[PDB]
RNA sequence: CUAAGGCUAAAUACCGGCACGAGACCGAUAGUCAACAAGUACCGUAAGGGAAAGUUGAAAAGAACUUUGAAGAGAGAGUUCAAGAGGGCGUGAAACCGUUAAGAGGUAAACGGGUGGGGUCCGCGCAGUCCGCCCGGUUCAACCCGGCGGCGGGUCCGGCCGUGUCGGCGGGUCCCCCGACCGGCGACCGGCCGCCGCCGGGCGCAUUUCCACCGCGGCGGUGCGCCGCGACCGGCUCCGGGAC
RNA sequence: GACGUCGGCUACCCACCCGACCCGUCUUGAAACACGGACCAAGGAGUCUAACACGUGCGCGAGUCGGGGGCUCGCACGAAAGCCGCCGUGGCGCAAUGAAGGUGAAGGCCGGCGCGCUCGCCGGCCGAGGUGGGAUCCCGAGGCCUCUCCAGUCCGCCGAGGGCGCACCACCGGCCCGUCUCGCCCGCCGCGCCGGGGAGGUGGAGCACGAGCGCACGUGUUAGGACCCGAAAGAUGGUGAACU
RNA sequence: GGUAUAGGGGCGAAAGACUAAUCGAACCAUCUAGUAGCUGGUUCCCUCCGAAGUUUCCCUCAGGAUAGCUGGCGCUCUCGC
RNA sequence: GGUAAGAAGCCCGGCUCGCUGGCGUGAGCCGGGCGUGGAAUGGAGUGCCUAGUGGGCCACUUUUGGUAAGCAGAACUGGCG
RNA sequence: GGGAGCCCGCCCCCGGAGCCCCGCGGACGCUACGCCGCGACGAGUAGGAGGGCCGCUGCGGUGAGCCUUGAAGCCUAGGGC
């Protein structure tokens, strides 16, 4: 499989011009994201009492 | 695929969207470019001016190999080479001056467009403009005439 | 009748066209005969190369390209000369042969 | 009754991308989190620009960029493009810039490297500046594509520089009654 | 280049003929006109024109026999899972027709909104008073011992794993070793701690857990149907007073 | 209130009050003494190919591509799928402007050489000009405070004010090709009916740090039978004087 | 009864009469699904927006092109933050 | 029926001009200082495709021809369509 | 951090303060193409657009799908959405 697409770094040394196709975002887990301290520490108090 | 198409959502409709005053017929206006003259000339003479009409001189026997001298510009000349060549340039201590064939990458025609970085080039050409030659002469360059 | 800034197009389909429409179903079914016939051919002369005759250096014409090299279709007299062979017993040999070449550089 | 037109009522702005790849709905979901919570701008434009179509968001060149990063004052700070970074060729030095888009190409991504820049996707951008500061908003040119050079004042009327329409430029084509002084009149 | 002389296979085409294979095609008013004795029946002097028409049943086991009738036709009997499949016989709709049951009927019939009366069955019920938690009036949780599995943690406790830089150039892009920092990132373990669950031993009874009742005691959604009353609010139509 | 009693909005029939002219179409105007229409069942009319334009989605990206061909399978799935010094012959795009011979897109600043002559020649520097509006980003005095007075690094919100200014728009400049006017000089292998340069107007589908290519979907305009049905006609080849 | 004259042809004491129930141009097949600016028809539901019979040109007046009226898709910004 | 009711406006300082001028003009470039410019109501600006329409009719008011017309023909506004 | 106030010290943690706010973790609410709250509005021919868990046929996957203890089709004064 290494030798058929390649890694990213690598060509794919079996197809003449190919690359593995980059990836739109890297952290795919939102969940991780939205609760990171870095993120938490620039929000706004929520509004959730309904009126 | 039809299942998306206008034409689904048109059943039970009556004129299928085509009016019920004026009706869908076969050629109110005539078929193709016809009344160019007549009755079709304002979008004619408002949307393709210079439509009728003869202007230049005949060729009968017109070849395009004879005629043929693709074109490039000196904004993008040292792409032809390998970036390893434009590397060993401004240096070495002795003004090596690589030389770049155009014939090789399928020009012969040299353009003056763009600004060309100060490092002497041998530009070797079927054919040179004034300003190119400028260009190449002010870097400390030398443009070469190739049959 | 042309409506806001089309194209002015004349297609030529004014003819009985639909009665020469020529179809492309039968290409991969060529490709497999033509393959096949190829492999036939290799295999009835075993040593002798599969695509033929040698074919000789040749630039084209049409200052266009003006510099590509590609095969001719055989070597001139003048070259048989020089280099020793026989036309006639060259094409018994695998060296492709043809008479109208001129040499002239 | 009321006398009110309703022919202006349903605004037709984009609330959502048309396309339905699921990376780009993570980015719009986290997006939508940081612009409705964040009292940042920043966010709210890089939400318009995520429901924006292909043609609303053309690619920026990697001179361009680099121009505009050439300007005193926005030194050190991270590009942010929502469109592609494409390589240019007619370009000889680069420098080492953060950039932040939805693609990068290898020839552009290879060069950025090489110079010792920084390349980062909107999740990463959010973690790193989650409110965007320090950063530079750049669009490719908008009126980049061939269309709009058939756009605006018709072709043969007086004063108008738009280009018409032809199956193929030549002299027997075109430049004719309706463009020559000696044949009939010119606009 | 050498016309007014000549020959030559291959790559090419193939809605006819012979023999095969296949289908995101149609399924008897479709698909060729023709799924069947179809270029047939039939029409025209002729050139020509040209249909309709598939289906019992697994197996004919195709209804012996008795009876009325001249017979066509019936009534019995018999076959079959089924003739409620009986030789143009699988399933058998609508237009239309006969009969049976019910309702109604002098402004042609028919239609929309609102009720009433009568039928058709449906869902109860021989009260349906509906439950679901908490509280009052045969063994194990609490607590220990052993085993098993799991969770999280950091001194990163040790190694692997793993990202960026620095070091050994040691083998433009692709690999090896130790050391340091940092992201130690859910990429894995071996021990430590705390916790959880299960099993086996204790724990014999003011704890523990099932069944049934008298409490309608606290809470929640409800009542089988017909209802009535009280208070509070919102929006209206009025009435009686006093005071400027 | 509960063994001939309950609930059943909708549908079966009937009655009453109000409303209520037969649908489709041409039409300013239809219930019309305008046209089509006994009733029922089945079939029945915007399709496909090609060329364009715009919008949308995807991949790559100054590149993009698969046309055709070739290598792997004897075809179950396959006439698919995978691959190519064919990865590009070639198309499209990357350069335009003239009928053509042809030409063909950068300037500015600094010091010097001719008289800085808004003109020519030498070295260095900056490398798509400037103005106005410009989403966003940078600095930001100061304020809001904090259980008492002061000092106070830090986590904040507002933050007057000051800037770098995307994309885009409007304008002023600059460059390329054709043409017009006024002009002064440069070079040579061949010193000429040679070639090159300047300033000022104007014409171009141009440049002024790019955006296309391929596939798919939708809409609109066409050529085709072209949403379906409909002529009075024309042409080619054949058959008839059994009526007259 | 036999025979001859065949379709822009025949034949006609002449009516445009007859030429197989058709004759001011027979019948059969094909071109041919000939063309129609002219009649007729054009098949499910709900939601939202929603017209014109007007200017100019056309051997144009029962029709088109072009402006106008309409819909859809957006984009650039401001803000009861 | 047109305009004006301010920031794209005013007040100063300095440069450029192969234009015009006795000195002067006039225009264009840079730097600096001054903000609610009548009432009341609206969020605006901008770009692509785009179907249907191109037989109209009626009414208050003004009005042309006609004896008049449920006649023919115009203007504003409102309706039916 | 220091100096102090109308004798010194504490002024403690939610695995527990027990709550109208708990910044320590957070739905019965989270098919985020989901859910929830505010206001205004609702005519329509020609025409345009959107949504159909509306309907038909066949193909690739998927329901350890249904079915001779009964599939499609047809009839129904039965129960409903
Ligand atoms: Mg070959
Ligand atoms: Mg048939
Ligand atoms: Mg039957
Ligand atoms: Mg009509
Ligand atoms: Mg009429
Ligand atoms: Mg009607
Ligand atoms: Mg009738
Ligand atoms: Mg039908
Ligand atoms: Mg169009
Ligand atoms: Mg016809
Ligand atoms: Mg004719
Ligand atoms: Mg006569
Ligand atoms: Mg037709
Ligand atoms: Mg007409
Ligand atoms: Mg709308
Ligand atoms: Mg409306
Ligand atoms: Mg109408």
């Amino acid at each position: 499989l290494d030798d058929l697409y390649g890694t990213w770094r690598k060509a794919a040394s079996l197809k003449s011009n190919y690359n593995l196709p980059m990836h739109k975002m890297l952290n795919t887990d939102l969940s991780r994201i939205l609760k990171s301290p870095e993120i938490q520490r620039a929000l706004r108090a929520p509004r959730k009492k309904i009126h | 695929p039809s299942r998306l198409r206008k034409t689904r959502k048109l059943r039970g409709h009556v004129s299928h969207g085509h009016g019920r005053i004026g009706k869908h017929r076969k050629h109110p206006g005539g078929r193709g470019n016809a009344g160019g003259m007549h009755h079709h000339r304002i979008n004619f003479d408002k949307y393709h001016p210079g439509y009728f009409g003869k202007v230049g001189m005949r060729h009968y026997h017109l070849k395009r190999n004879q005629s043929f001298c693709p074109t490039v510009n000196l904004d993008k000349l040292w792409t032809l080479v390998s970036e390893q060549t434009r590397v060993n340039a401004a240096k070495n201590k002795t003004g090596a001056a690589p030389i770049i064939d155009v014939v090789r990458s399928g020009y012969y025609k040299v353009l003056g467009k763009g600004k060309l970085p100060k490092q002497p080039v041998i530009v070797k050409a079927k054919f040179f403009s004034r300003r190119a030659e400028e260009k190449i002469k002010g870097v400390g360059g030398a443009c070469v005439l190739v049959a | 009748a042309p409506s806001r800034n089309g194209m002015i197009l004349k297609p030529h389909f004014h003819k009985d066209w639909q009665r020469r429409v020529a179809t492309w179903f039968n290409q991969p079914a060529r490709k497999i005969r033509r393959r096949k016939a190829r492999q036939a051919r290799a295999r009835r002369i075993a040593p002798r190369p599969a695509s033929g005759p040698l074919r000789p250096i040749v630039r084209c014409p049409t200052v266009r390209y003006h510099t590509k090299v590609r095969a001719g279709r055989g070597f001139s007299l003048e070259e048989l000369r020089v280099a020793g062979i026989h036309k006639k017993v060259a094409r018994t040999i695998g060296i492709s042969v043809d008479p109208r070449r001129r040499n002239k550089s | 009754g009321v006398d009110i037109r309703h022919n202006k009522d349903r605004k037709v702005r984009r609330k959502e991308p048309k396309s339905q790849d699921i990376y780009l709905r993570l980015l719009v979901k986290l997006y939508r989190f940081l612009a409705r919570r964040t009292n940042s701008t920043f966010n709210q434009v890089v939400l318009k620009r995520l429901f924006m179509s292909r043609t609303n968001r053309p690619p920026l060149s990697l001179s361009r960029m680099i121009r505009k990063m050439k300007l005193p004052g926005r030194e050190g700070k991270t590009a942010v493009v929502v469109g592609t970074i494409t390589d240019d060729v007619r370009v000889q030095e680069v420098p080492k810039l953060k950039v932040c888009a939805l693609r990068v190409s290898s020839r552009a991504r290879s060069r950025i490297l090489k110079a010792g820049g920084k390349i980062l996707t909107f999740d990463q951008l959010a973690l790193d500046s989650p409110k965007g500061c320090g950063t530079v908003l750049l669009s490719g040119p908008r009126k980049g594509r061939e269309v709009y050079r058939h756009f605006g004042k018709a072709p043969g009327t007086p004063h108008s520089h738009t280009k018409p329409y032809v199956r193929s430029k030549g002299r027997k084509f075109e430049r004719a009654r309706g463009r020559r002084a000696s044949r009939g009149y010119k606009n």
